[PDB]
């Protein structure tokens, strides 16, 4: 999980 | 989607809603995607990297609401789940964030165009529109960075493509935006994609055609000054795509 993810999972 | 407007599937009929079923039987939303041919939906690899079994996924087309049914929607299984081999998640961003799903209904069909379901054209290889061009994004993502809930109704908004040079500025993203990515943001920083819009389409008019120019990948915050949404530059992946789509 990158700090700037826009993924629900993160 | 930060700012923008509530919409319905008819104004974005290529938009695919991707869900995952858990061990219990409980089903939750994963990411957006886009219908690029009747049997094929394109999305982002990071949506699936944690749980890569294709069996656990369901794709809806024709769907305007997150947790309820839309008249005209069609449900699909995933017959092939293709993650990009060079995918990687860095400290801040994702690389080669692109994925393909071959969809099959339990009755063996690919999607059938209707008032609420249409395909979106791919661009020509390496052909992207001018910086400052206005594009459309769509999704069930948060309406604010700080929210805990997701909207029940589909939304969309308009953003403008940003130059790489601008994008590579240190007060922007600096080095972390590469040529295989596109940036897009609001000129006043009021609208953006957000958490849960991931895998979704960036659609721009190119020549005269509405084309899939990006796939929602990453950004810091949402609608945050000097931090654009970042998207996978579709025009750079036509070989990767065509290899898998020809079956």
């Amino acid at each position: 999980c990158p700090a700037y993810s826009r993924y629900i999972g993160c | 989607i930060i700012g923008g407007e509530f919409t319905t599937i008819e104004n974005q009929p290529w938009f695919a809603a991707i869900y995952r079923r858990h061990r219990g039987g409980s089903v939750t939303y994963v990411c957006g995607g886009s219908l690029i041919s009747p049997c094929w939906v394109i999305s982002a690899t990071h949506c699936f990297i944690d749980y890569p079994k294709k069996e656990d996924y369901i794709v809806y087309l024709g769907r305007s609401r997150l947790n309820s049914n839309t008249q005209g929607e069609m449900k699909f299984e995933v017959e092939n789940l293709i993650l990009h081999k060079d995918y990687s998640a860095d400290t801040l961003a994702y690389h080669n964030d692109i994925a393909l799903l071959k969809i099959r209904s339990k009755e063996g069909r690919c999607a059938q165009p209707s008032r609420t379901i249409q395909t979106i054209a791919l661009p020509s290889m390496y052909n992207d529109p001018q910086f400052g061009t206005s594009c459309e994004i769509t999704g069930f993502g948060k309406e604010q960075s700080t929210d805990y809930l997701y909207p029940e109704q589909l939304k969309m908004t308009v953003v403008k493509l940003i130059s790489h040079r601008e994008c590579q500025q240190p007060h922007y993203y600096g080095s972390e935006v590469t040529t295989k990515m596109l940036c897009a943001a609001d000129p006043q920083w009021k609208t953006d994609s957000c958490q849960g819009d991931s895998g979704g389409p960036l659609v721009c008019s190119l020549q005269g055609r509405m084309t899939l120019t990006g796939i929602v990948s990453w950004g810091r915050g949402c609608a945050l000054k000097d931090k654009p949404g970042v998207y996978t530059r579709v025009s750079h992946f036509l070989p990767w795509i065509r290899s898998h789509t020809k079956e």
